[PDB]
């Protein structure tokens, strides 16, 4: 039931035409610079976001690296150039220099989680906290405990060709 | 690395 909003997507990303799958194009697309685009950093929210309970959706992710994906609080800053790091509001995992990450921040936490082909976000807004899973045995992989304080989206990264993320049905 | 600035 998650799709991805074109609206919020950086203009060099490519959306699937069912608006379940992100990757990298080679051009910037000529696309209206509302508010809501991220307009540097290669990123894209669902359409669908989240003030209260508990929700799950599924991500498949590419052998490659490039890719990264969690959930943004949505005053998560469009414009310009900024970091991708928790104090900015971006809670995910990251596919980068062969290695697994949770992208704690200053530093980020490797996960010795073996190859990863589709991951379950499992947001608590109740709690507060957003967990990750890999589906083949539901492996914990992450959780990061926040007192979210406004909605939460998904959110969905691809800085590099040759890689891909996709929303699962 | 700097392959990842944009994330």
């Amino acid at each position: 039931e998650l799709t991805l909003d074109p609206d919020t997507a950086n203009p060099r990303l490519i959306l699937s035409l069912d608006l379940k799958g992100v990757r990298l194009g080679e051009r910037a697309q000529d696309l209206p610079n509302h508010p809501c685009r991220f307009d540097t950093n290669t990123r894209v929210l669902a359409s669908c976001g989240f003030s209260s309970g508990r929700h799950h959706w599924e991500v498949e992710v590419g052998s490659k690296d490039g890719w990264a994906f969690g959930v943004a609080r949505e005053s998560v800053r469009r414009k310009g150039l900024t970091p991708f790091t928790p104090e900015e509001g971006v809670w995910a995992l990251q596919l980068n220099g062969g290695q697994y990450w949770a992208v704690t921040s200053p530093e980020r936490s490797p996960l010795s989680c073996g190859h990863l082909s589709r991951v379950r976000v499992a947001l608590d807004l109740e709690v507060g906290a957003v967990s990750f899973y890999a589906v083949e045995d539901m492996r914990h992989l992450y959780t990061f405990r926040v007192n979210f304080q406004e909605r939460v989206f998904p959110l969905f990264s691809v800085c590099s060709t040759g890689t891909y993320l996709r929303i699962w049905p | 690395t700097l392959e990842a600035l944009f994330q």
